[PDB]
């Protein structure tokens, strides 16, 4: 598990059979609400990849390179060929998509992926509603590969077609995207595969990673099939396809998550009993690969109760190795900014763009802690520092992902962010 | 047998302490009719305040730390055999509440609702039975009336301006609908499974016709008492207003639309308020005073003129010209 | 890249 390579797309083009096309594997769940447009889960696919004197990209299939983006255009390219397919990289794609309503998605599955792909839509307005909104909270999280999925012209008229990009990337001052160059796809048309999808893996090198480190986990996936009337024996603990950041899993590695529920009276923090967890089982995208490598993605099974897993209400809890490193206070600080707009939907008022709220006295907050959003009421707050108020003593790593919300509405804003000391 | 009740904590109460905090009446009017064994669920620091209250009956039930609405009674589920009374924060009290649970027996339902003194809510000719509460934004969609629900009752009155208080005289069959289906949640907006005309043990659905809620509530503070216990100094110049034992009774004041606890250091001179101060008040030296709701822990003398400025804990000031813009103190 | 210059030499002799 060596490279996670990340598409993020924002609002309104299409993001279901473009994943087909090039990655191979569809996101599919329960009770799913898989798409609209785009989709608002962590888009991810299995791969194995090898080059055989061929520039295209295959699959873990090895005797075709093709897609099923369009019905009526082909031109393809020189696929490969049969006889027990090759690794050059454990690589597998992953999407992180752009409305605003998937926070622990978009905010557990980014940090923990290793090169990204933004992209841009083509079935939006002549105002751009969300180009500067959903790679502005990966901003603080501080990826490196990072490149300019460049998608749709193909039902794009010619009076907003060749120029206006280069507008989008001048209106992304708070997204990471000047040293991002454009390595081009089409969303439909798909053309050209062998140099389309071919330096979304060649040109990306491995990201600097870390190879004996702690595992600190932040885990993206809990789940669990015990549904009323079930089996006997399903003893497991996360079963999760695990994203990996840091630290290799071998079996009998050690990690810990030191508060879980908080412990015996729940005013302090720590005590020092550590969490014992050996993971053994590993499932390397096809195969049960126990000796886990760090930055890709592993099918994670752990051994914990059963009955915690079932809805996972535990979106980016930090599992961190022996070492205890991370903080011990319950009194939040950090070094924040604003987002200049109001941005989401497309006017040509300036009105609700207006200032920024900034906290207060007798007034909630709620903030996206990794993927955590928790708060309470707040008793004094100054001006120009930011001390997040909260009621869960935890000893996490560093909230360096964190995304200020803030009603307005049924649906709550992006006002902040913030880098932990 | 009746023999219980309880009240939610949060709606959908720390800080807000007007003589005191949200409790003064329920638990009167709750108890001044019978309802001397009562399982009272709360939620931490403000589970050990329970000797000044004085009530001949308190059992607290606390809970975890981050939780809704329904999940409340399914917690409190394992002990409660029959006729339940479940209330809320968000009450004044200014009526004779043997009226709602009367009629509540009266037509042996299991529904009841209150709504009297972006709002719409029906009930018939009689004035007793209801159909759905409608919404400013929930409502997005205009309204939708079900066709056997209009065929059969032949009127429908909707309600414009009243104030909800979100009692439910209630019985056993829904709270084993609610712990049977655990993640159907939102006790407020939870109407919509009420079918009156479409299981689990002929249904009888069935209504009657407060505070603003951030945590102030404080504009319906001017409310008489159903003071008198006060170090009666009798020389101020003073008109609707309170004040309990143990508290400074000075001189040269005016007083209008005010509140005042216990322990709290007015002996110097003042003016009208037109303002709320809570217990542990000091305010000297020629204060006038404009529009200020005074939480604990106050202090302040010297020239301090309040115009339109509500206080919070911890006041230190001394001398501020006010104008009307509130601000945190 | 060759790919942008290739549409628009080859494959829009025939799109719109």
């Amino acid at each position: 598990a060596t490279i996670n390579i990340g598409t993020i797309g924002h609002v309104a083009h299409g993001k279901s059979t473009v994943v087909k096309a090039i990655s191979g594997v569809h996101t599919v769940r329960f009770k799913n609400e898989l798409e609209r447009n785009i989709t608002i889960k962590l888009g991810y696919a299995n791969a194995k990849i090898y080059k055989l004197d061929d520039p295209s990209c295959p699959r873990p299939e090895c005797y075709r390179s093709c897609g099923s983006s369009t019905p009526d255009e082909f031109p393809t390219d020189i696929p490969g060929t049969k006889g027990n397919f090759k690794l050059v990289r454990h690589v597998s794609f992953v999407d992180c998509p752009g409305h605003d309503i998937l926070m622990a998605t978009m905010l557990n599955g980014a940090a923990v992926m290793d090169a990204a792909l933004l992209l841009i839509a083509g079935n939006e307005s002549c105002p751009q509603p969300q180009t500067s909104e959903h790679l502005a909270a990966i901003e603080i999280m501080k990826l490196k590969h990072i490149l300019i999925l460049q998608n749709k012209i193909d039902l794009v008229k010619e009076s907003q077609a060749k120029e206006q990009y280069e507008q989008i990337l001048a209106f992304v001052q708070g997204t990471v995207a000047e040293g991002a160059p454009i390595i081009p796809i089409s969303a439909q048309l798909k053309y050209n595969i062998e140099v389309v999808c071919e330096y979304i893996v060649k040109k990306i090198p491995v990201p600097p990673r870390d190879f004996t480190s702690e595992p600190r986990l932040i885990v993206i996936r809990s789940f669990d099939v015990n549904k009323p009337g079930c089996e006997v024996d399903d003893l497991k603990g996360g079963v999760a396809g695990g994203s990996i950041l840091k630290g290799v899993l071998k079996v009998g590695q050690e990690i810990e998550v030191r508060p879980g529920i908080v412990s015996k009276d729940s005013e302090g923090k720590l005590m020092c009993k550590p969490i014992f967890s050996k993971i053994v089982s590993l499932f390397a995208e096809h195969n049960d690969l126990q000796y886990a490598a760090p930055g890709g993605l592993i099918g994670v099974g752990t051994k914990i109760d059963p009955t915690l897993c079932r809805a996972d209400r535990m979106v980016g809890q930090v599992l961190g190795a022996v070492g205890a490193l991370p903080e011990i206070f319950t009194e939040l600080e950090i070094s924040y900014f604003l987002l200049r707009r109001l941005l989401g939907v497309r006017t040509e008022g300036d009105k609700k763009a207006a200032k920024v709220q900034k906290l207060s006295k007798n007034e909630v907050l709620m903030v996206n802690i990794g993927s955590l959003s928790t708060g309470g009421r707040v008793s004094a707050v100054k001006a120009d520092l930011g001390k997040i108020v909260l009621t869960n003593p935890v000893c996490t790593e560093v909230g360096e992902k964190i995304a200020l919300s803030r009603r307005v509405e049924k649906h709550w804003r992006l006002i902040g962010w913030g880098q932990i000391r | 047998m009746e023999f219980q009740a309880v009240v939610m904590a949060v709606g959908g109460p720390l800080l807000p302490v007007g003589n005191k905090p949200l409790i003064w009446y329920p638990l009167n009017l709750l108890e001044r009719v019978g309802f001397e064994e009562v399982i009272v669920v709360t939620t931490k620091a403000l589970c050990a305040e329970f000797k000044m209250k004085m009530k001949p009956d308190i059992v607290c039930i606390p809970d975890d730390a981050d939780m809704g609405t329904a999940d409340s009674l399914r917690y409190i589920y394992p002990k409660l055999k029959t006729d339940v009374l479940v209330l809320s924060c968000d009450l004044i009290t200014d009526v004779a509440l043997h009226e709602v649970v009367d009629l509540f027996r009266a037509y042996d339902a299991s529904l009841a609702m209150l709504m009297r003194k972006r709002d719409f809510i029906g009930v018939d000719s009689t004035g007793k039975r209801l159909l759905f509460m409608a919404n400013e934004a929930d409502l997005d969609e205009e309204l939708v009336i079900k066709g056997s629900i209009l065929q059969k009752h032949p009127r429908i009155r909707f309600h414009t301006g009243l104030v909800d208080a979100h009692l439910y005289c209630l019985k056993k069959y829904i709270v084993d609908f609610l712990m049977e289906n655990g993640s159907i949640t939102s006790i407020r907006s939870e109407l919509i499974p009420y079918l009156v005309r479409k299981s689990s043990q002929s249904l009888d659905i069935y209504s009657f016709i407060a505070p603003y809620d951030a945590c102030w509530n404080a504009c319906r503070g001017d409310r008489w008492e159903d003071s008198s216990a006060q170090i009666v100094s009798k020389h101020l110049v003073g008109v609707d207003s309170l004040i309990g034992p143990e508290t400074q009774i000075g001189e040269k004041s005016s007083i209008k639309r005010s509140v005042i606890g216990s322990s709290c250091l007015i002996k110097d001179r003042v003016t009208i308020t037109n303002c709320l101060l809570m217990n542990s008040v000091t305010v000297e030296e020629g204060s006038n005073i404009q529009g200020s709701v005074i939480c604990n822990n106050a202090v302040i003398e010297k020239g301090a003129d309040i115009k339109d400025c509500l206080i919070g804990s911890g006041q230190r000031i001394e001398a501020k010209a006010k104008r009307v813009n509130e601000v945190i103190v | 890249d060759y790919t942008y210059e290739e549409l628009l030499n080859r494959v829009f002799n025939i799109m719109r």
